This record gives C-alpha cells, sequence and structure tokens, in this order.
DNA sequence: TGTTAGTTGGGGGGTGACTGTTAAAAGTGCATACCTATGATAGGCC
DNA sequence: GGCCTATCGCGGTATGCACTTTTAACAGTCACCCCCCAACTAACA
C-alpha cells in the first residue's frame, strides 16, 4: 500500500492536520503517528497490517498518554450485506463506542477527523464505498459530518473534480462527491493531491433525504450510462411525467447534453421529479 | 447573417488550381468554343504536364491547406453557440433543398402524361392570344372573365376536348404506369 | 388545337426515345447472413430479389469473394423450380466466371429445370454425359443431395427420358440394434407383452385432431384458477379501455409493420442485406397476434431486452416451420403416417407383428416429411431486435390512465447496473400493469409446446423428430455444445441411439389423468386461503423492515405465479387424458418437456397427476399401496417392510378420517412427510379397501421405488465396494441400511477432532448433522461438486433450522460439504480411487485441449460442452446486445475435469433407468421415471423390482471401467506429436481400481435396494 | 370533406449541369478499453 | 521448476485502424424552373 515514509512530509501534514480527535488510516512504520503526537495531537490509528502495530504502540507508550492503536482496515469497516465476520473488518458503532465518540446532530460542527491515503489500486472502489455510507447517513456519517482527508492520485482527481468545463473526465462519481462535499486540495505530493471532503450542510432536502438517494444514483448512472444523449431521452426511460416539461422546469432546453449539466442542475432535477404533486409515481425504479 | 457565407472555405486543389489559371488564356484564344471542350483539353494538357510542373501547384495546394488549417481552427472557436445552431439549420435546409429539386426535377425527367386539361384551361388556351389586356396577367383575368360570362353552348366544344384528354391521359398513365413496374418503381402508380 | 395536341404527342414521342436511352444506359457471419438470405428467399418465392442480390455482389471485385458456391447453388435451385432456363443459365455463366466447381446441386437443380420445362433428349442426354465425363456419380444425387420430394420426383422424370430402366436403391430395409444389452430388447425371440391404451380408435383419432389443431394455433387458452371477487365498476371499466387501446395497438403493429418491410424492402433494392423475406415468411396477422401474445404475456418487471429477441426469433421459426408443413402437404402425409400408427396403442385394432412405436412408425413409412435447418445466430438475434423495437416503437398509450390527450410508450427501457455491466432492460409502463391488474383478465395463454399433448407424443425416430406432432424440438436440451452433441448424434450409427429413442417415446407414451378431489382441495385453499405449511401459495393479501416484507412479497408473489400456472393447466386438463413428451441433457437424465405442469414437479404437482390407465391391485397390490404410504408418510424409514404395513394396518382408522374429511377430520394427513402425496395414497387405499374385492380394485395411482443414494450405488458397483455395497443396500439385508446414519457419525468425529481444535462453524454444527442435512450434502457432492444448484438447497434446508445461527449458513454449508467428501473418501477407499481416477484422466484429457467424450453402455454418445471466450456483437439504432457464437476456441479445463466423473455417474444410473423401462415394457408395465425414482403400478411393484435388480446387475456386470479406459485410450492417445502427454495419459487410464470381492449377483435378493 | 399541386401561356430572372482531378469528410467491418465493485488450486510468468 | 496471482448469453458504449464512397474545391454558358395572374380538378389524406 501506501504509507508516509518521509519526515518532512509528516510534520507538514501534522502542521496542517493541527491547523478534535484525529483517526489515522494505515500508519505503517509511524512516521506521520510520531510527527502528530510530537505535534500534540490525540491519535487514534486504525492499522491494517497487524506487523506494524507493536512499533506504534511502543511509541505510544513513549507518550502514554491518549494514544490509541486498533487493528483494523478503514476501508473494510462494515462490509455491504456481510455477516460481519472478520477481525480488521469493524463496526463504526462498536469502534466509535469504545472510543467515547457520540453521534451529533447532521446540522452540528464537525465532529471527528479522518485522515489517511487511499488504495494505490482500490481509490474508485473507497470512493464508492464511502459515497453510498454517506448519502446513506451509515457508518461514520451516523454520528455526523465526519471530515476526511486523504491522500489520492492524480488521474481520479482529475476525474472527481471535473465539471462541464472538462467534459471528458466528467462523472458519477464527480457529481456524487461536488454535490456531497466541498473538497479542497490541502498539499500536492509528486503526483497524489490530498483532497478535504467536509460534507455540506444542506445536502439533504425536503425531497432529497437519506430514504429516496438511492433513486439518485439511479438516475446519474443511467444518464451517464450515454453520456453523448440529449437529457430528455434518458429522461423518458425514467418518469412518466413530461420530460421536456421537467427539462423546461430546470431551465434547459431540449437538446440540452447530459456532459453540459452542473451537479447542481442534476439536484435541482431530481427535486424537481420528486416535487410533483398530483401523480400516483415519480419514479420508475424497480431494480434488485 | 449567414455564418456559412463568412466560413472560410477550402483551398484550391493542385489540378483546380491549373485549370483556375488555364482557364481564361484558353478562353482568350478560343472565344466561341464552348467551355465543355476547353475543360476537356485543359484535363489533357494537366496529364501532359510533368510531375515536376504538377508538384509546384501540389506544394502551394499545401501551405493554403496548413494556412485553411488555422483560419478553420480560429473560426470554429470563434462561434457561439446560437451560430453552430443557425449554421446547422443551414446545413440541413440547403440538404432539404437539394432533395427536393433532385427529386422533382427527376419527376420531370421521366417522361409521364400531363394531368387532364380542363375545360377552363382550354379556353384559356384557345383564347388568351386573342384576349385583350396589357400583360398575361390582364389577360388571363380577361379570358376569366369572359369565360364567366360564357354561356354552356358557346363551352360544348372546350368541354368535349377536355373529356377527349381524360381517356388520352387515361390510357397514357396506364401504359407508362406499367412501363414504370418494369423498372421496378411501382411507387409512381395511382395510389388506391 | 391539333397544333396543340400534336406538340403534346411529339414531346411524348421524344420522351420515348429517351426511355430508349435510358433503357440502354471457412465459414463467415456475414457469409452466414447472405447464405441464409438466399436459402430464405426460396421459401417466399422471392427469386428475382435474391438473383438481383447475387448479381450485384458476383458483378462487384470485392463481394464476389464473399460469394459461395451453395449460394450459386440456392438461386440455381430457385430458377430451377421457377423454370427459367435462361436464368439458371445466367447463374451457371457466373459459377464459370467465378472458376470454383460445379457440383451435384448444381446438375441436380439443371436436370431439374430441364425436366420440368421437359427438354430435348438431345439436351438431356448431353446433360448426363458431360456429367459422366466429369466424373460425378448418378446415384450420389439423390442420397448426398438434400431434396424435397417434388425435386426427387422432377429430377426422376427428367432421368427417365434419356435412362428409362433407371431405379433407385431397393429400400427401406431398417437395420436393428446389436448391442450387447439391447440384443434381447430387439431379438424377435421371446414372448412380447406391448401393453395397449385403454382409449379406441377413433378416440385416439379425435385427440390426435385436436393436439394437430393445438398446434396448428400454435396458442392455448385456458380459464384462470383466479378471479373469484371482482369489482362491478373498476373490472368493467378497464376491460372496456384494455379492449380498445389492444384494438388501437393492433392496427398500430400492423401499419408500422408494413412500413418496416417496405423500408427493409428499399433497403434490398439498394445493395444492402436485410430481413426483408424473413418478414414475408409469416403471415403479417400471424407476426402482429405474436407480438401481441408476447406484450400480453410480458412480466410485470420486465424482460431482458436480449431474451425477448431469442423468444420472439424462436416462435417466428416455429411459426414458419408449422406454415411450411401446412403448406407443402406434410401435415396430410402426417394424418395418414399417423392414423396407420394408432392401430399399435388403440385397444381395439391389431398390428400384423408386435413391434415398438418407433419400429412400426419407421415401418408403415417413413418419409418423416422434411428436415429444415434452423436461421444462424445472427439473422435470429437482428430479427429479434427488428421485432421488439418495433413493438416498443408502435405500442403508445395515453398516460392518464384511470382527457387522455398526451401520449407516452407503453414499454420503456431502462438499465441495470447490478452486474458492472449494464444490460439492457424492456419494461412495460406502470399505468399498463395497473391497468391489468384491474382489469383482472380471466383468461391465460400458454404456447402449444408448454402444455401437456392432447395425444399420444410422436415416436423419436431421429435426434430432429420427436415430441409433438409439427413443432420441432431437440432430441437433447443442452443449449452449450449444442451443435457439438448434435452433431455427433448424427455422427454416430443410427442404431446407436435407438435404446434412448424407444426410452424416451415410451416414457411419452405414458397416459395421465388428473385426480379430481386433490385439485379440487388445493384449487380451495389457493381459491381462498393459502396454506403455506402445505406448500399452497397465499395471495398477496397474507404478505407482512419494510425491505424485509418486500422481499418476503415478492417471493409469495412469484410462487403464487407458479402455482396459479401450474394449478390452471391442471384445471384445463382436468377431464381430458394427456401425454408428457420427454427429452434429454448432455448427461442422458431425461426430463418432461412442458415445464409448467409435469410430474417433475413438488409435491402438490405430483399428487394432483396419476395414471388415465388403471390396474387391479391383485393379491399384493392393497399391500404396496400400505407400504407406499408409509414410505410416503417418512415416519417408518428405518423400519422394515413388513412393520411398515403393520403401520398402516395400525393408523387405518386415521388414513380413513383423512381420506373422508381432509379438511374437517383429524388431519392426520398433515402430518405426513409428503402431505398431499399421502393423502392421495389415503384415498386410494380407502377405496381399496372399501371395494368388495380389494384384489380386483383396478387402481390409479402410482407407487414409487426409489435408490438411495443412487450415485453411490453406482461407484460401489464399479469398484466392487463391499463398504460401499453394505452402506448403500446393494447387499441384502432385512433392514434397510442408511449411508446417511454412518457418514453423519464419522463426519460426527471430524467435527469432534475439529470442534476440540476450537474451530467456530464445527462448534456451531454441533448437534445438528442429521439424516435429512446428510442425506442431501451426500447427494449434492455425489451428483455435484460446485454450481451450487443443490448447495442453495442444502442452504436452505440449514436456514429452516430455527435454532441455527444464520450467519455460518454458507460457510456451515461449505464445511458440511468437505467434510462428506474426507468422510465418504475415507470410510469408502476404493470409491476415492475411482474418483480420482476418472477425475485425473479428465484432466489430462482436457489439457491437451480436447473435450472428454464417451460412450454409455447403451451406445449413446456424451460430451462436456464446458467451453468459454466466443463473442460477437450486433448494433440496432442503438443497444450493442452481444451473442456468443457456437465457435469455441479453448475447454475449461476445471469444468470438465470436475464435471467428467459426475456426468459418467449420470450416464450409468440413465442407462440403467432406459434398461429397466425398455424392459419392463416388454411384460406390460406402466413405467415412468423421476430423477432416480422408478414408478409403477400397485399390481407390478414386484415385477417392476425384478427387471430393476436383473438389469442393474446386467449393466454393472459388464466391464465398464476398462471399456471406458479403452475407448478414452483409443479416442485420445492416437496423437503422434506429441507423444510424451499420450503415454503418461494412457499410464493413467491404465490404472484401473481393482475390483473388490462384493458378489454384484446379491443385487437379486437386496429387498431395499429400492424402496 | 379538406388539402396538394399540376396544368392552361408568357415573360423575366435565379439556378443546376456539363465539361475535368484532388483530397478532405464521411460511411463500413473489427479489435480494444472502460466503468465499477468484491481460502485452496491451477495457470502463467520468470 | 518455483512462485505469485486470480477465480469460484463477460455488457454495452465508444475509439483507433484498414477501406471505400461522397462531396467541396475552381468556372462560363445553356438551358431549365419559379412566380403571377386566376381557375379547375385529378389525386391524396
Amino acid at each position: 500500500k501506501r504509507y508516509v515514509t518521509d519526515r518532512r512530509l509528516a510534520e507538514t501534514l501534522a502542521q496542517i492536520y493541527l491547523g478534535h480527535l484525529l483517526l489515522e488510516c494505515n500508519p505503517g512504520p509511524g512516521i506521520l503517528t510520531q510527527a502528530l503526537l510530537e505535534a500534540g495531537a490525540k491519535v487514534v490509528a486504525l492499522e491494517s497490517d497487524k506487523t506494524f502495530i507493536p512499533h506504534l504502540e511502543s511509541l505510544g507508550k513513549n507518550l502514554d498518554g491518549k494514544l490509541r492503536v486498533i487493528h483494523c482496515d478503514f476501508f473494510k469497516l462494515d462490509p455491504r450485506s456481510g455477516g460481519v465476520i472478520k477481525p480488521p473488518a469493524m463496526s463504526s458503532r462498536g469502534l466509535f463506542k469504545n472510543l467515547g465518540i457520540e453521534a451529533v446532530p447532521w446540522t452540528a460542527d464537525i465532529p471527528l477527523k479522518v485522515v489517511g491515503m487511499f488504495p494505490s489500486r482500490g481509490e474508485k472502489r473507497a470512493l464508492w464505498k464511502l459515497a453510498y455510507d454517506l448519502y446513506s447517513c451509515t457508518s461514520i456519517y451516523k454520528f455526523g459530518r465526519i471530515e476526511v482527508n486523504m491522500f489520492i492520485g492524480e488521474k481520479e482527481f482529475q476525474k472527481l473534480m471535473a465539471d462541464p468545463g472538462n467534459p471528458d473526465l466528467y462523472h458519477v462519481l464527480s457529481v456524487i462527491w461536488q454535490l456531497a462535499c466541498e473538497i479542497k486540495v490541502l498539499h500536492m505530493e509528486p503526483k497524489l493531491y490530498l483532497i478535504q471532503m467536509i460534507p455540506r450542510q444542506n445536502l439533504f432536502t425536503k425531497n432529497l433525504t437519506p430514504m429516496n438517494y438511492n433513486i439518485f444514483f439511479h438516475l446519474l448512472k443511467h444518464c451517464f450510462g450515454r453520456r453523448s444523449a440529449t437529457v430528455i431521452d434518458h429522461l423518458r426511460s425514467l418518469t412518466p411525467l413530461d420530460a421536456r416539461d421537467i427539462l423546461m422546469q430546470i431551465g434547459k432546453q431540449e437538446d440540452e447534453k447530459v456532459v453540459n449539466m452542473h451537479p447542481q442542475d442534476f439536484k435541482t432535477l431530481f427535486e424537481t421529479i420528486e416535487r410533483s404533486k398530483d401523480c400516483a409515481y415519480k419514479w420508475l425504479y424497480d431494480e434488485t | 447573417s449567414s455564418v456559412l457565407a463568412s466560413s472560410p472555405k477550402k483551398p484550391v486543389s493542385s489540378y483546380l488550381r491549373f485549370s483556375k489559371e488555364q482557364l481564361p488564356i484558353f478562353k482568350a484564344q478560343n472565344p466561341d468554343a464552348k467551355t465543355t471542350e476547353l475543360i476537356r483539353r485543359i484535363a489533357q494538357r494537366w496529364r501532359e504536364l510533368p510531375d515536376s510542373k504538377k508538384k509546384i501547384y501540389q506544394d502551394a495546394y499545401r501551405a493554403e491547406w496548413q494556412v485553411y488549417k488555422e483560419e478553420i481552427s480560429r473560426f470554429k472557436e470563434q462561434l457561439t453557440p446560437s451560430q453552430i445552431m443557425s449554421l446547422e439549420k443551414e446545413i440541413m435546409d440547403k440538404h432539404l433543398k437539394r432533395k427536393a429539386m433532385t427529386k422533382k426535377k427527376e419527376l420531370t425527367l421521366l417522361g409521364k402524361p400531363k394531368r387532364p386539361r380542363s375545360a377552363y384551361n382550354v379556353y384559356v388556351a384557345e383564347r388568351f392570344q386573342e384576349a385583350k389586356g396589357d400583360s398575361p396577367q390582364e389577360k388571363l383575368k380577361t379570358v376569366k372573365e369572359n369565360w364567366k360570362n360564357l354561356s354552356d353552348s358557346e363551352k360544348e366544344l372546350y368541354i368535349q376536348h377536355a373529356k377527349e384528354d381524360e381517356t388520352r391521359y387515361h390510357n397514357e398513365m396506364k401504359s407508362w404506369e406499367e412501363q414504370m413496374i418494369e423498372v421496378g418503381r411501382k411507387d409512381l402508380l395511382r395510389r388506391t | 388545337w391539333a397544333k396543340i395536341l400534336e406538340k403534346d404527342k411529339r414531346t411524348q414521342q421524344m420522351r420515348m426515345q429517351r426511355l430508349k436511352a435510358k433503357l440502354q444506359m471457412q465459414l463467415s457471419g456475414q457469409q452466414q447472413r447472405l447464405l441464409a438470405f438466399f436459402k430464405c428467399c426460396l421459401l417466399t418465392d422471392q427469386l428475382p430479389l435474391a438473383h438481383h442480390l447475387l448479381v450485384v455482389h458476383h458483378g462487384q471485385r470485392q463481394k464476389r469473394k464473399l460469394l459461395t458456391l451453395d449460394m450459386y447453388n440456392a438461386v440455381m435451385l430457385g430458377w430451377a423450380r421457377q423454370g427459367a432456363f435462361k436464368e439458371l443459365v445466367y447463374v451457371l455463366f457466373m459459377v464459370k466466371d467465378a472458376g470454383l466447381t460445379p457440383d451435384l446441386l448444381s446438375y441436380a437443380a439443371a436436370l431439374q429445370c430441364m425436366g420440368r420445362q421437359d427438354q430435348d433428349a438431345g439436351t438431356i442426354e448431353r446433360c448426363l454425359e458431360q456429367m459422366s465425363q466429369e466424373g460425378l456419380k448418378l446415384q450420389a444425387l439423390f442420397t448426398a443431395v438434400l431434396l424435397s420430394e417434388e425435386d426427387r420426383a422432377t429430377v426422376l422424370k427428367a432421368v427417365h427420358k434419356v435412362k428409362p430402366t433407371f431405379s433407385l436403391p431397393p429400400q427401406l430395409p431398417p437395420p436393428v440394434n446389436t448391442s450387447k444389452l439391447l440384443r434381447d430388447v430387439y431379438a424377435k425371440d421371446g414372448r412380447v407383452s406391448y401393453p395397449k391404451l385403454h382409449l379406441p380408435l377413433k378416440t385416439l383419432q379425435c385427440l390426435f385432431e385436436k393436439q394437430l389443431h393445438m398446434e396448428l394455433a400454435s396458442r392455448v387458452c385456458v380459464v384462470s384458477v383466479e378471479k373469484p371477487t371482482l369489482p362491478s365498476k373498476e373490472v368493467k371499466h378497464a376491460r372496456k379501455t384494455l379492449k380498445t387501446l389492444r384494438d388501437q395497438w393492433e392496427k398500430a403493429l400492423c401499419r408500422a409493420l408494413r412500413e418496416t418491410k417496405n423500408r427493409l424492402e428499399r433497403e434490398v433494392y439498394e445493395g444492402r442485406f436485410s430481413l426483408y423475406p424473413f418478414l414475408c415468411l409469416l403471415d403479417e396477422r400471424e407476426v402482429v397476434r405474436m407480438l401481441l401474445q408476447v406484450l400480453q404475456a410480458l412480466p410485470a418487471q420486465g424482460e431482458s431486452f436480449t431474451t425477448l429477441a431469442r423468444e420472439l426469433s424462436a416462435r417466428t421459426f416455429s411459426r414458419h416451420v408449422v406454415q411450411r408443413q401446412r403448406v407443402s402437404g406434410q401435415v396430410q402425409a402426417l394424418q395418414n403416417h399417423y392414423r396407420k400408427y394408432l392401430c399399435l396403442l388403440a385397444s381395439d385394432a391389431e398390428v400384423p407383428e408386435p413391434c415398438l412405436p418407433r419400429q412400426y412408425w419407421e415401418a408403415l413409412g417413413a418419409p418423416e416429411a422434411l428436415r429444415e435447418q434452423p436461421w444462424p445466430l445472427p439473422v435470429q438475434m437482428e430479427l429479434g431486435k427488428l421485432l421488439a423495437e418495433m413493438l416498443v416503437q408502435a405500442t403508445q398509450m395515453p398516460c392518464s390512465l384511470d382527457r387522455s390527450s398526451r401520449l407516452v410508450p407503453v414499454l420503456y427501457h431502462v438499465y441495470s447496473f447490478r452486474n458492472v455491466q449494464q444490460i439492457g432492460i424492456l419494461k412495460p409502463h406502470p399505468a399498463y400493469v395497473q391497468l391489468l391488474e384491474k382489469a383482472a383478465e380471466p383468461t391465460l395463454t400458454f404456447e402449444a409446446v408448454d402444455v401437456p399433448m392432447l395425444c399420444p407424443p410422436l415416436p423419436w425416430t431421429s435426434p430432429h423428430s420427436g415430441a409433438f406432432l409439427l413443432s420441432p424440438t431437440k432430441l437433447m436440451r443442452t443449449v452449450e455444445g449444442a451443435t457439438q452433441h448434435q452433431e455427433l448424434l448424427e455422427t454416430c450409427p443410427p442404431t446407436a441411439l435407438h435404446g434412448a429413442l424407444d426410452a424416451l417415446t415410451q416414457l411419452g407414451n405414458c397416459a395421465w389423468r388428473v385426480n379430481g378431489r386433490v385439485l379440487d382441495l388445493v384449487l380451495q385453499l389457493f381459491q381462498a386461503k393459502g396454506c403455506p405449511q402445505l406448500g399452497v401459495p397465499a395471495p398477496p393479501s397474507e404478505a407482512p423492515e419494510l425491505a424485509h416484507c418486500q422481499k418476503v412479497a415478492r417471493e409469495m408473489h412469484s410462487l403464487r405465479a407458479e402455482a396459479l400456472y401450474r394449478l390452471s393447466l391442471a384445471q384445463h386438463l382436468r377431464d381430458r387424458v394427456f401425454w408428457l413428451p420427454h427429452n434429454m441433457d448432455f448427461r442422458g437424465r431425461t426430463y418432461p418437456c412442458p415445464p409448467h405442469f409435469n410430474h417433475l414437479g413438488s409435491d402438490v404437482a405430483r399428487a394432483l397427476l396419476e395414471f388415465a390407465q388403471g390396474r387391479p391391485l391383485g393379491p399384493h397390490g392393497l399391500d404396496w399401496l400400505k407400504i407406499h404410504l408409509v414410505n410416503l408418510t417418512g415416519l417408518k424409514k428405518r423400519e422394515p417392510l413388513r412393520k411398515r404395513l403393520a403401520f398402516a394396518e395400525e393408523v387405518m382408522d386415521d388414513i380413513l378420517d383423512s381420506a373422508d374429511q381432509p379438511l374437517t377430520g383429524r388431519k392426520w394427513w398433515m402430518g405426513a412427510e409428503e402431505p398431499w402425496q399421502t393423502l392421495a395414497c389415503c384415498m386410494e387405499v380407502a377405496n381399496a379397501v372399501r371395494a368388495s374385492d380389494p384384489a380386483a380394485y383396478v387402481s390409479h395411482l402410482p407407487v414409487h421405488q426409489d435408490g438411495s443414494c443412487n450415485g453411490l450405488q453406482h461407484y460401489a458397483a464399479l469398484g466392487r465396494d463391499s463398504v460401499g455395497a453394505a452402506s448403500v443396500n446393494l447387499e441384502p439385508s432385512d433392514v434397510p441400511q442408511d449411508v446417511y446414519s454412518g457418514v453423519a457419525a464419522q463426519v460426527e468425529v471430524f467435527r469432534r477432532q475439529d470442534a476440540q481444535r476450537g474451530m467456530r462453524v464445527a462448534q456451531v454444527l454441533e448437534g445438528f448433522i442429521t439424516r435429512k442435512v446428510v442425506k442431501q450434502t451426500v447427494m449434492t457432492v455425489v451428483y455435484g461438486v460446485t454450481r451450487y444448484g443443490g448447495r442453495l438447497q442444502i442452504e436452505k434446508r440449514l436456514r429452516e433450522l430455527s435454532d441455527f445461527p444464520q450467519e455460518f449458513v454458507w460457510e456451515a454449508s461449505h464445511y458440511l460439504v468437505r467434510q462428506v467428501f474426507k468422510s465418504l473418501q475415507e470410510m469408502f477407499s476404493g470409491t476415492r480411487a475411482i474418483q480420482h481416477w476418472l477425475t485425473e484422466s479428465a484432466r489430462l484429457i482436457s489439457h491437451m485441449g480436447s473435450v472428454v467424450e464417451w460412450v454409455t453402455p447403451l451406445g449413446v454418445p456424451v460430451i462436456q460442452p464446458y467451453r468459454l471466450d466466443s463473442k460477437v456483437k450486433q448494433i440496432g439504432g442503438s443497444i450493442t446486445y452481444t451473442h456468443n457464437g457456437d465457435i469455441s476456441r479453448k475447454p475449461n479445463t476445471r469444468k470438465q475435469k470436475n464435471g467428467f466423473p459426475p456426468n459418467f455417474i449420470h450416464s450409468l444410473d440413465s442407462s440403467h433407468m432406459m434398461l429397466t423401462a425398455l424392459h419392463c415394457y416388454r411384460k406390460g408395465l406402466t413405467f415412468v421415471s423421476v430423477h432416480d425414482c422408478y414408478w409403477t403400478h400397485a399390481a407390478d411393484v414386484s415385477v417392476m423390482n425384478q427387471v430393476c435388480r436383473e438389469q442393474f446387475v446386467r449393466l454393472h456386470s459388464e466391464p465398464i471401467l476398462q471399456d471406458l479406459s479403452r475407448f478414452l485410450v483409443k479416442r485420445f492417445c492416437s496423437e503422434p506429436q506429441k507423444i510424451l502427454e499420450a503415454s503418461q495419459l494412457k499410464e493413467t487410464l491404465q490404472a484401473v481400481p481393482k475390483p473388490g470381492a462384493f458378489d454384484l449377483e446379491q443385487v437379486k435378493r437386496s429387498t431395499y435396494f429400492f424402496s
């Protein structure tokens, strides 16, 4: 995997994160952990490789304070449709219960901060999993708007930050994450981008709720299935309502292309369809 | 207000350049010959022209194609969305007009009996020449008035000839439509 | 006026001159498309179209290479059939100009045109002498060329003009199979007593006419067993709206069909290929009716776009075959032939000499009408996409549902991304779904191929003639490797398949009827309140956080649908006698063709059916009915037969009470292991004991005799394993030997060791190792390692064990399978030797890039179809559905190696079943087969057991392992290079495990071998 | 029952074709890449 | 041979490559066709 092995980078990161409780993912050799402890941070290390645990614990014993080392793979927490049968895999409810972290309302401020690096070959998987957890208000996001800072590759970074301004890289994950969080580049290490993802307070609305996000994901995947086609073409396969009327409601013309729609255009589209009043049903969603 | 007219056009190719420069000379030396023969002799001149001479025109065409690349690039990047839409509309409409003209002119090329002449058409054809009037419109209105003032007995010959042309058109329609069936074009037959 | 008229005339004449001037001026997918187009044009008689396309292709440099001699032969045969001598000569000119060589089919076309046109004996003679100089054979024309009876007649007429004394070979003397095991089946030496049906000849002719009408219509309308209550206004309004909408869709589909045929026709006028003639193969009214039927039957949840294309393609092909036979006179010849065939089965008719249905059928004729080869897969796919897209585009409906100006498509395709690769799906409009739900249509429609036949099926005479009278049916169900298995079924000697054909014909000839009382009760529960405890699905009213409730609701709806169809067909066949034609898989296992209603179904399904022809109980019929009853109850599985009979005598009062008052009495039957079958057996026993003479009661209820772990029986027989023979009741004993109990014990000791080691799954499985769990588990490992069809059933059986933590059910099923494997291999070391021998041999055979092939002891060739990596995709404006062509590159070594032993065992049990059926038929017994179970009348259970044991001993008495080893040696150890792999392969094949001491003859004396 | 368009004839005016070659644009058949998502043994690579 | 890695109707969409058809590029003259005038009507929907 990826591990922070440079001391200078560890110090720079320590000053950035210090800028509360810090959850460090996959510390490995523990250079970043030691930099945080020297900088005065309160650290819980979620180490996926048990071989790294002793030294880290020793370092903690050097401080002998509130540092806590757990044998846990953050990217395998709470498996979807799983039987909960693994030591490295855990439940965020039990982990946070042991760490004494209490849930706060969505509107409340950031209760906890998680930092680390995406897997070198699992960036898309991790982004999708965290997206599901975020929009579903499960896992860590059951406790509030958790701030997540992660190192990511340049390709997935550009794809994540793309928009109609850069149509070739605009994708579903771009829409989901740009709507979900205010993403900001905190550091660039040659290329790896340390991205800060803070969930937006106003993500959920009267018509976009943790109860109907799945229909929105279905709409996004469906639309990006044929990115070159017209929006009305896809709408004719998603709702019995007048597709031209909806598109006009969201201020788009009939010839509007999918790649030209902004994330807020997608969100206002979904909310507009959900808002319809005089119909027995608004969506055609029926999939296992 | 036509974007297509201001769009940079493709440069003239080597041969077409040679013809564009030779044609005025051949026309000066042969003012009465038909353009057909001059273009033919110019093409033969091009075929007889040594490759080393054509190469000059080819190089000129290539440089003109580079400058055309720059011009078309800047132009396309300069067009606003509405201008792209109007250009697409002009392109589509022009294509539709091409199809309409080709199809109608085709239908005219196919030798088919003209539709039947009415008694009024017959009367206009017989009396137009002697009808007073300063223009064909005024003479046609005159023929219209004199027709409206005609009695039923004065019209008997024109109606008879109209019927006879009806039978003529019927028969010639049968024969021709059959001949079109031979050519495998049953779409031109009367529908029902 | 003569001036103007003459001007018009002159212009017209000049126009005529202008008219004179205008008149003066290695198989491949595309090759498959073109050839299919040309062959298709012969059936629609659109010869000028195909000739136009062929000429265009020939005239182009790059297109001429695409043409093939077979195509030129196709157009040539078309012109020969039309008598266009000049155009046929022109085609011969194209053939000669393209070089290449003319063939027998070409000369047959020329002879056809000369005979039809009555050419001179000089031209015919000259043609026959040019054919003689070319080296072609006169007799090879009538034999090697596929020609209709009209082509044969015309060619004969042409030949008889020059050579009047030319006679075809004397035919048709059929040859008899000389197989070791079928010898006494086909030998005339012996007293045969083939059974006859209870229906008279005229009755069988009326039923044959009914079935013929049903197949000609291609549809079956059955009254629904639903719709007990109905709203007064809602159903009326929804029905009026639905009828109007169906008229609108009918008209719109007609117009769209004509417009599409026109478009494709113009595309043929251009240099492009199109499916025009394929749409001209079937009546437009039939196409519209088929599309409307598919729309009416489309599931509310939707159907895969590709799957729907396939279905439309299959129904199109079927209706085209039916139409062709209809218009080609094959129907009349089938009527005469079948009407003569019915003499063998009818009670009031006799035949000159006794014979099997296939033998008699071939004896009467046997022209067998004509065989039509199916279309290439790309044609099927493109046609399906055409019909589907046409239906979607043509069908519109207003969105207002329950002032409907707006129009939206009735069908809309949406996308499922569950599989990482999105697949197109066709979903109906929800307003349409609610419309059909409110309408509550009281009728259901089935395909004629999906319901039982109203007359005895056609005897299986070849791998392409069988089952329903007109509709073509494959001899082997297996779709994967269908080309290989079919081509090898036609490659093997025709006599080799005699046994299988006669067995399948025998199974199909079994007359069935519905149990009125059982149907009345099952419907009474279904029509009112369902009974999940008795396998009767409950209506949606009884459906029960939200996600779980929706899941349970969907499952209950599925089961409700299946039961609706099955019980509806049962009600339709209430007062009728019907037959179920049988089919085979690649392993040889037989399965009924009608899937909805057949004896292979659940307990309810098995209880709804009984033999149409009865059999007097005799001296032991009643005892066999009681023993069968106890077996169905499952209360005395371990007890001997005498104690089962005594127990039946004990609970006789509960039997009579259960029969008389099933739902109001003591309801004892509901406690049995098979409640509905047990109840039926109680009714039969009641009728028997309450009859004046129980020995003379004509009993119709079938009695079952099952082989416990038949696979382990075959392995114990192959290796002569005494421990195995004892475990699986091959060795005689007064009490039944339960291998599941011993295996459960050994697995219990292993579980004690692993549980002592601290393993979690072994700790949680403590006290759960039961007979049923290990019965289904062993039945899994024997019948199948991997491909978790049975594994899922085991998971279900564990999930129904309330006291088990459902988190380990998956891991617990895997662990149980592994422990059963290890245990069986420990207590049955010889079995491990045979299994490892076959497995390794298959591994080495497949490792050389060749699939494992063998021949059953009855002469049936079996080939494993597991292959991978064949794909090509079309694109209709624009989904791009993929397709798996029949051309395979590499075999799947894993599936082959794991599959060889169990598949071979399948061929062994199938061969045993077939021998039992064939020999039981000679004694006049009614025999049907469900997986391992053999059924017969209570009057003949003893005789059936005798035939079973005799045929088992005879089967395994041959050197099956030796013959198989030598077979694989000859077939796969012949490659001259490399020789090393053939030396290791031979080294493993000749390592046949030595047999044990067990005396196979003891099977003849084992009472509980099959019980 | 309502809409189209082709004749009846002339005269003025806009417009495609015929003579030619060059190559840029653009329509076929095929192989390929992507998007996303989750404990034993056999094959492939070094 | 030894060690490491992937696995238990592959999906539809859209991109580069080898080929072949279509057209936009230059121009002078001659024939056409459009329109108008109104009316009439065979043909089509």
